[PDB]
Formats: C-alpha cells, sequence, structure tokens
C-alpha cells in the first residue's frame, strides 16, 4: 500500500506489519490473479505481441 | 433553578422508609428513640450497603486512583516482584489500567513492573449520590432483614420478598443501560496476529 504513513510508506520506517488486520484474503488473491492474468494476455513474455507496420506514405499494400 | 429531588437523600431518610414498610410510623427527627425496629436498622444498614455495593459493578460506586508499590515486601512466586497496596476507600478491585499482568493476593496487588498503575474500583458512597431504583432496592432488602431480625413473621417475609427481587433487576437495568458494553481485554485468536 504506497498510500500507508501518509504517503511516506517505508521511508521512514522500513518493516511495518501492515496485513494483520486483513482476515479475508478473498480480495488480494483475485486482485493479484486477474493483475497477473491481464499481463499474460495483453504482453505475453516471450512472445512477438506488436508488429511494425509501414505507413500510409508507402501506399497500398502489396 | 434546578428542581430538589423527593426522593431519599440521607442514610436516615433510607432506614425510616424501611421502618415504614414493615409497618411502623418513624421520622427522620426521632430516630433515637425508635426502639428494636432502629437499633436492627442502624446497625444492619452498613453491613448491607458495603456488601451490596462490594459485590457488583455499580456505575455510580464506580471510582479510581494510582496504587503503590510497598517497599520491603518482595513475592517469591510466580515472578511476581512487587505489591502494591490498595486504595483505602476500595470495596472492590475491578480491574487495573493499562492491560499489565497483575493478580489479587491477600490484601494486595501483585505486579511486574513498576510503572503507574491505576485500579478501578467500588466505594461507598453517600445516599444523595444513589439513583432512586438503587434507593428503594436498598429499602426493601433492608426491610426484609428487618422481618427476619425483628417482626419474626414468615408472612412478612413472602410478602417483601418478590418487591425486593424486582427492584434488584431494575436497579440493574437502569444502571447498566445508560453505556455502552465495552469489548473483552483479551482476543486470543486476533491478538495472535
Amino acid at each position: 500500500n504506497p498510500f500507508e504513513n501518509y504517503g511516506l510508506a517505508g521511508f521512514l520506517t522500513p518493516g511495518q506489519q501492515y496485513n494483520a488486520d486483513i482476515y479475508d484474503l478473498t480480495l488480494p488473491i483475485a486482485h493479484k490473479r486477474l493483475a497477473d492474468k491481464m499481463l499474460m494476455n495483453m504482453v505475453p513474455q516471450g512472445q512477438q505481441w506488436v508488429k511494425f507496420t509501414p505507413g500510409d506514405e508507402f501506399g497500398e499494400p502489396g | 433553578m434546578i428542581e430538589l429531588t423527593s426522593a431519599p437523600t440521607t442514610k436516615i431518610e433510607i432506614i425510616s422508609a424501611a421502618i415504614s414498610m414493615v409497618g411502623k410510623q418513624q421520622t427522620v427527627n426521632t430516630i433515637d428513640g425508635g426502639g428494636a425496629l432502629a437499633i436492627d436498622a442502624e446497625k444492619l444498614y452498613d453491613t448491607l450497603v458495603s456488601a451490596e455495593l462490594g459485590s457488583n459493578r455499580w456505575r455510580f460506586a464506580q471510582a479510581f486512583q494510582q496504587i503503590s508499590i510497598i517497599t520491603t515486601l518482595n513475592p517469591t512466586f510466580d515472578g511476581w516482584l512487587y505489591e502494591c497496596q490498595i486504595p483505602a476507600d476500595c470495596i472492590m478491585v475491578q480491574y487495573l489500567y493499562p492491560n499489565i499482568q497483575y493478580i489479587v493476593f491477600g490484601d494486595k496487588i501483585l505486579t511486574k513492573s513498576n510503572q503507574t498503575f491505576t485500579l478501578i474500583y467500588s466505594r461507598n458512597v453517600p445516599v444523595s449520590k444513589w439513583p432512586p431504583p438503587f434507593s428503594l432496592y436498598i429499602v426493601y432488602h433492608l426491610a426484609s432483614m428487618l422481618g427476619i431480625s425483628v417482626t419474626n413473621s414468615d408472612r412478612m417475609l413472602a410478602r417483601i420478598s418478590q418487591g425486593m427481587e424486582m427492584w434488584e433487576s431494575r436497579a440493574l437495568f437502569a444502571d447498566a443501560q445508560s453505556s455502552v458494553t465495552l469489548p473483552f481485554r483479551h482476543n486470543p485468536y486476533v491478538d495472535v496476529r
């Protein structure tokens, strides 16, 4: 959580405990898995997920 | 200007009400010549009131004070280090602030730390500080003891008993309901985290 300690986070006091009062992990688990899933489907690492193509100045393809 | 209460405000008015409950006329200014009923009421009033306030957390009877470590006294068991003096007006120990290790042992409080501790406890308070429901409860209870000690009447004891029990519950409710209920100090499945 980067907003902890009024935005100072770990700059002043590292090693604080933050998750002691999070009894249910449903949202943290689903949130992390959704972000991981978006990463693999948008920019799949080790694949060529974007291509450069000639622009309009080069005319019709072919 | 404040309207003065018509409820009892002195211990003599509590006593004279109990004496009238068991059937005898009584004014506050002739209480010295009240005979057997007055003799027993005076003797039993202090024991009854102290016992009642010393066995239940009544909000109106609560108080607090710092406790003092007594020198040269050293417990030798269970890791206790200090013996602390209980306040002079303390009639029932309730708990200590802050939340630390302590036990009531004998007439002392044993601690493992020499910081400042405050004791929450019950104490005797004058009648003018009593809630009206509590005052009527004491009148019934005192009249019940007068029935045993003086009248020697089983019939009187049967008649007083229901009123005594009813006003005890109503006095407890009136005292308790004015404030929120405090949480437990120890919650192990949460504290461990």
